Order: structure tokens, then sequence, then C-alpha cells
């Protein structure tokens, strides 16, 4: 079973965000939808959850009054709305669904978390959103080449190579925060030297917060 | 509230890894273990303190009850490089342990080193990024020194290091030297010097501005 | 009405049985129905008039209560229908007076499959039967 979450988001402090949780195939048997977040460098924190059959909810105290978690039993799509966003709310938010309940106590039920969404990064910031500039790292029996993805905000960007046909040997580095307050990263790949100038290499850079999609061709210099 | 100590572990392939979760108050057997591989969502390994979740290899085994819990990974492999979190569902609010990050040891591997000059396009816009790549090395400790016309640089570079690779248990590292276009054009030789355990002597990769 | 459902459930020994609250191995006379403390009950309580009827938590005066059977004051007043059935806190089906109208037919109701899992493969039929002097229409589940 696969949970698919809506894409990354950036929000001004005080605003609201709604994250969705869709099931790949049809809906399946589950009794609870919960949400769990993870600060960028830190661990896991439970936000709250809902048991739709009984219509009950539990929230952790940090979110009391500003979170609404719901589940559409007809579509299999769940939601977390988080209100009154503060910068401390920047985090990857995870959808989780539970299948077999282990104990109940009025009128909510609890157990292990069977299925996790892939996660949604939510950045809360007063700073301006900025899409990246993409530059080639040109190759000089194994050669390296890459793309430099400079001066964007906020996280995240994703990089694929040749529209996903090239995955072996790819390293997309963690972004670094520059002194300017903008992020930068590189993505590199090692390829046979005998492919240089014959095989086309394109890095596909996606920055959802600025709805930017860039394809950059990487070839040896003249 | 759940305590995982130590917060990190470094263990050799084929050997056994033992992870600890301590609850501050009884949670009976309502405890789960999750695995979070780099860049992925956590996946459920163990529930009810000792029951393997469906599709989990048998070398993952949990035990304990009350306040003392143990996750055991028998015969470690490279794919097990990950953060492992415990979690209790005995009482509300649900809580997670802080995690233990397991690194899988491997033989020493020297970095393969590549240097990349700034692109003409970027340089035209007034800034030069010079990138030095250290590819597929172990252990994680490595030193990169930038030299511009033999002058050692300081304060004008940033590094980033991948998470451990789940297949070959190596790291890669990028160091980026950032200059204004004007400073970049005042010099000719750009070199990064790499010191690493797997290298008998430091490797230097370089280029001359304009070939 | 919904939170007049007692929801004190603890999988404990038998594992998995609590899933039947949400979705889908095989004889002494029961005791008469009395006043059942809600703290021992997991899920809806059904009585049979012989048609199925849900009984919600009350206090001991019969005043409805709305705390999911979490309080000591929460009870089910079952003394009056012909019998009642429910799941207790650790997954055991309880009966007082199951709701068999025939040696092979049982009254059908939303939690029959949870309370009587050995009737999973019974067939549902619209039936009519004489209880006392009163004809009743209901759905029954038969071998
Ligand atoms: C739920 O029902 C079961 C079955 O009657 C109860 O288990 C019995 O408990 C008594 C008291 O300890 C024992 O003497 C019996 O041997 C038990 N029977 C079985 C089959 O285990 C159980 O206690 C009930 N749970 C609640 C919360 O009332
Ligand atoms: C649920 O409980 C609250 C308070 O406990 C009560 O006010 C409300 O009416 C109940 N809801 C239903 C649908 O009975
Ligand atoms: C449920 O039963 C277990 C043993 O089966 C016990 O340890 C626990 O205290 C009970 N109550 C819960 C989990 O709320
Ligand atoms: C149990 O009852 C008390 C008062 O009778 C009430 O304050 C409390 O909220 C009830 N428990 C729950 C879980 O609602």
């Amino acid at each position: 079973q696969l949970l698919e979450q809506s894409g990354a988001e950036v929000k001004k402090p005080g605003s609201s965000v709604k994250v969705s949780c869709e099931t790949s195939g049809g809906t399946f048997d589950n009794y609870a939808l919960n949400w769990v977040r993870q600060a960028p460098g830190q661990g896991l924190e439970w936000i709250g959850g809902v048991v739709p059959l009984f219509g009950t909810t539990r929230n952790a105290q940090k979110f009391q009054g500003r979170v609404t978690i719901s589940d559409d039993k007809s579509t299999g799509t769940g939601h977390m709305e988080l209100r009154s966003l503060r910068s401390e709310d920047t985090a990857v938010y995870y959808c989780v669904r539970s299948v077999t309940p282990r104990y109940c106590g009025g009128g909510f039920c609890y157990g292990e978390f069977d299925y996790w969404g892939q996660g949604t990064l939510v950045t809360v910031s007063s700073a301006s959103t900025k899409g990246p500039s993409v530059f080639p790292l040109a190759p000089s029996g194994t050669a390296a080449l890459g793309c430099l993805v400079k001066d964007y905000f906020p996280e995240p960007v994703t990089v694929s190579w040749n529209s996903g046909a090239l995955t072996s040997g790819v390293h997309t580095f963690p972004a670094v925060l520059q002194s300017s307050g903008l992020y930068s990263l590189s993505s590199v790949v090692t390829v046979p030297s005998s492919s240089l100038g014959t095989q086309t290499y394109i890095c596909n850079v996606n920055h959802k917060p600025s709805n930017t999609k860039v394809d950059k061709k990487v070839e040896p210099k003249s | 509230e759940l305590t995982q100590s130590p917060a990190t572990l470094s263990v050799s392939p084929g050997e056994r890894a033992t992870l600890s979760c301590r609850a501050s108050q009884s949670v009976s057997s309502n405890l789960a273990w999750y695995q979070q591989k780099p860049g992925q969502a956590p996946r459920l390994l163990i529930y009810g303190a000792s029951t393997r979740a469906t599709g989990i290899p048998a070398r993952f085994s949990g035990s304990g009850s009350g306040t003392e819990f143990t996750l055991t990974v028998s015969r470690l492999e490279p794919e097990d490089s990950a953060v492992y979190f415990c979690q209790q569902y005995y009482r509300s609010p649900l809580t997670f342990g802080g995690g233990t990050k397991v690194e899988i040891k491997r033989t020493v591997a020297a970095p393969s080193v590549f240097i990349f000059p700034p692109s003409d396009e970027q340089l035209k816009s007034g800034t030069a990024s010079v990138v030095c790549l250290l590819n597929n090395f172990y252990p994680r400790e490595a030193k990169v020194q930038w030299k511009v016309d033999n002058a050692l640089q300081s304060g004008n570079s940033q590094e980033s290091v991948t998470e451990q690779d789940s297949k070959d248990s190596t790291y890669s590292l990028s160091s980026t030297l950032t200059l204004s276009k004007a400073d970049y054009e005042k010099h000719k030789v750009y070199a990064c010097e790499v010191t690493h355990q797997g290298l008998s002597s430091p490797v230097t990769k370089s280029f001359n501005r304009g070939e | 009405h919904i939170n007049s459902t007692a929801l004190n459930c603890n999988e404990s020994l038998n594992t998995g049985w609590l899933a039947g609250l949400f979705y889908q191995g095989c004889p002494h006379y029961p005791r008469p129905c009395g006043i059942v403390p809600a703290k021992s009950v997991c899920g809806p309580v059904y009585c049979f008039t012989p048609s199925p009827v849900v009984v919600g938590t009350t206090d001991r005066s019969g005043a409805p209560t709305y705390s999911w059977g979490a309080n000591d004051t929460d009870v089910f007043v079952l003394n009056n229908w012909f019998g009642c059935t429910w799941m207790n806190s650790t997954g055991f089906t309880k009966v007082c007076g199951g709701p068999w109208i025939t040696p092979r037919c049982m009254v059908d109701y939303p939690y029959r499959l949870w309370h009587y899992p050995c009737t999973i493969n019974y067939t549902i039929f619209k039936v009519r039967m004489y209880v006392g002097g009163v004809e009743h229409r209901l759905e029954a589940a038969c071998n």
C-alpha cells in the first residue's frame, strides 16, 4: 500500500496549510488516519489523528485548537489543516494509516502505524521565494559530471537525470544554506568516459515552491 | 517518553546490532520499531514489542516489555544503514524515541576526486562557483583544502556530504569555493587538495582558468 | 447518540479481534439481563425484540450519557426484548437473556460477524416469525 501526499509548501507565518494524503489504488481497510512531523535535522513528533467511523480526534498539546485532521472515506483522501503557522512548524509532515487497532478508550483507538506517506516539507518563513539557477558541472574509464543548483528558497529541489532513465551513480547532495540566506546544492553522476559527447546528459531540476522546472544539458566544454 | 541511547551506532556487516529503547513509565508491550532509510519515509519493523510486521526479514527481532526494549538486527547488511525509532501506543499522547542512527562499516575506500571549473554562464553573471567532488569514500572523515595560485583559501568554501549509501556503504562529499567574477579572473590555477585515510598521500586535482 | 457507545477495548491476549469493530475453532443457559457496567464493554450493545436494537450507555437512572462508557457511572440497563449480546473489553462475546430465532437461523445485525464469527458463511433471508402473538419481520442469517 502506498500513501501519496501533496507536494512541498511554503507559507508566511500566521497563514494556514492543508496537506492531503491519497491512496495509490483504491481505498483499503484502515481505522485511523494520523499525522507525524519531523523537523529538518531532528526526530519524529505526533500531531494528531482521527478515527472516522466514530468521528473522534486526538491532538498533541502543541497543536490544540489549530489543527483539523479529516478523512474522506469515499475517496480515500485524508487531510491535515494546520493553522496559525509559526516558523517552528517547518518540518516534513507525514501521513500515517493504521490497520489493526490494539486498544480503545473513549472514543479513540490506538496501535502501530502500518503505512506512511512519503512526506511533505512545509516551510514557514517571512522570506521571499526564489527559484534556482542551474549551471552545468561539465565533465573533464569513469568521468563525473553534474548540475549546480544555486540560489533558491526555500527547500526542497529534486534532481533527476535523463528524465529518470539515469539513476545509478547519482549523488544529489544535501542543500547548504549560504550566507545570503539562499540554498545551493549539486547533483553529480559518474558515467563511462567513452559516453562523453555521444550520450546526452540532462539534469531535470524541480523547485515546487516557485513552480520552476528546468532542464539543463551537460556536455564537455569546447 | 522514550529514550534511545546511544544516539549513534557503527557496526560491521555480518555482525549483530542491538538497539535500546527505555520508556520513562510502563508501556506494557505497546511498542513499535520503525526504520527510516535516507530520504525515505519510516517503515514499520516490529509491533507489540516483538511481532515482526509483514514483509520484514526475520533477522529483525524485537524483545522487552514494561520499560526496557531491544531491537536486534542479526547479520547486518549495507541496506540496514538507517535511523531506527521506537514508538509507544500505550497512552496518549503518542511519543517516539529520538532515534539511533546505524552506520554500516566497510573497508577503507579512498575518494575518487573531480574538480569542476565555474561555467561560462555563471561567471558572466558576476560569480564563480568552483566545485570539488570526493566520490564514494569511507570512512566519512575527509579534509578538503582549496588553493588558488598556491595560496591556501579560508572562509570562502562550503561542504556537503551525502548520507551513507545503502548499497556500497560509502559517502560522497562536495566542496564549493565561491568567488566574485573579479577575484576569479585575477588568478589562474585552481586546485583542491584532498586528505583521506585511504590515500597514502594527499590527492590534488586542479585546472588552469582558460585551459 | 454515537458517543453513547462504550469503547473500552484492549486486545490483550487474543490479537487482531478488535479490527472487527471497523471491518471484517468452530452450551449452558445464559443468565437474565441486568445492569452491565459500561467499563467492561467494547463496542455497541445489541438487544433483540427479536428485531435488533442498539442500547446506549446511561447512568443507573436511565438518563443517557455521552462519554463513550469511560466513567464508573456509565452502565447498560438491559433488564426489561428477549436477550442481548456484546463484546467485552478483552474480546469475549457476552450474552444475557446468541440471538438464535431457529436452531440454524440467527437475527442479523451490523455486528453479528464480529460477535459470532462462526456464522460468517451464513446466508441472509427476509423472514417472518411469531413471537408470542406478535408477527415480526426481520432479516435472519441461516446455515
Ligand atoms: C471478558 O470475558 C472473559 C470470559 O468470561 C473474562 O475472562 C474470565 O475471567 C475470570 C476472572 O478472572 C476467570 O476466572 C475466567 O477463567 C476467565 N475466562 C477466560 C475464558 O479467560 C474476562 O475477565 C472478561 N473481561 C472483562 C474486562 O470483564
Ligand atoms: C458527543 O459528546 C459530547 C460531549 O461529551 C456531546 O455534547 C455530544 O452531543 C455527543 N455527540 C453525539 C453525536 O451524541
Ligand atoms: C491492556 O492489557 C494489557 C495486558 O494485556 C495491560 O498491560 C494494559 O495495562 C491494559 N490496558 C491498556 C493497554 O490500556
Ligand atoms: C467521566 O466523568 C467525569 C464526571 O462524571 C467527567 O469529568 C469526565 O470528563 C468523564 N470522562 C471522560 C473521558 O469524558
